[PDB]
């Protein structure tokens, strides 16, 4: 199976700060890749798919890109509503979900 | 308006065996698929398998031979059973629907505690 490394598993950041986390792939996962926002409680809620693409309702300030096995998530100055988990997943043959990183407030 | 609920056994004694029910609304379960995921205290996501809108069905490898998903169409619930639990399967247990690679919809989750 492919399996896929987040990489900070956590970090601390600010309101107004711009952050980058990665997804790295063990294997090539041909762009099918999506991440998820999961907040203390509730359930994963899909932010990104196919490595670029919005979810409806999701800001502006969240983007995507990657290709390969090399996979980002970049926030644009955080809001409060942002700290919590991110997940990718990839849907190369078997599913699998990277370990999470963790955003929260500095 | 798609809704998916679960509903599971809460605390079960290891070696026994699970079955979890997601119930859904607003779609057909023969037009989707129905992932299952489940998530221990404090750790990530893990991918359990699927169940297509056919019917057939896909499992994670390496407990593909504990667990069984099936489902209902007339009823609109997706089961998930899992054989000889161990203390390791304590985790909030998922539903969600799957539409063009991707997870859109996800019920809250049912938690379930191994303990003897």
């Amino acid at each position: 199976d492919i399996v896929l490394t987040q990489s900070p598993a956590s970090l601390s950041a600010s309101v107004g700060e711009t952050v980058t986390i990665t997804c790295r792939a063990s294997g090539n996962i041909h762009n099918y890749l999506a991440w998820y926002q999961q907040k203390q409680g509730k359930s994963p809620q899909l932010l990104v798919y196919y490595t670029t693409t919005l979810a409806d309702g999701v800001p502006s300030r969240f983007s995507g890109s990657g290709s390969g096995t090399q996979y980002s998530l970049k926030i644009n100055s955080l809001q409060p509503d942002d700290f919590g988990s991110y997940y990718c997943q990839h849907f190369w043959s078997t599913p699998t979900f990277g370990g999470g990183t963790k955003l929260e407030i500095k | 308006q798609v809704q998916l609920q679960e509903s599971g056994p809460g605390l079960v004694a290891p070696s026994q065996s699970l079955s979890i029910t997601c119930t859904v609304s607003g779609f057909s379960l023969t037009g989707y698929g129905v992932n299952w995921v489940r998530q221990p205290p404090g750790k990530g996501l893990e991918w359990l398998g699927m169940i297509w809108g056919d019917g057939n069905t896909d499992y994670n490898s390496a407990l593909k031979s504990r667990l069984s998903i099936s489902k209902d169409n007339s009823k609109s619930q997706v089961f998930l059973k899992m054989n000889s639990l161990h203390t390791d399967d304590t985790a909030r247990y998922y539903c969600a629907r799957e539409r063009d690679y991707r997870l859109d919809y996800w019920g809250q989750g049912t938690t379930v505690t191994v303990s003897s």
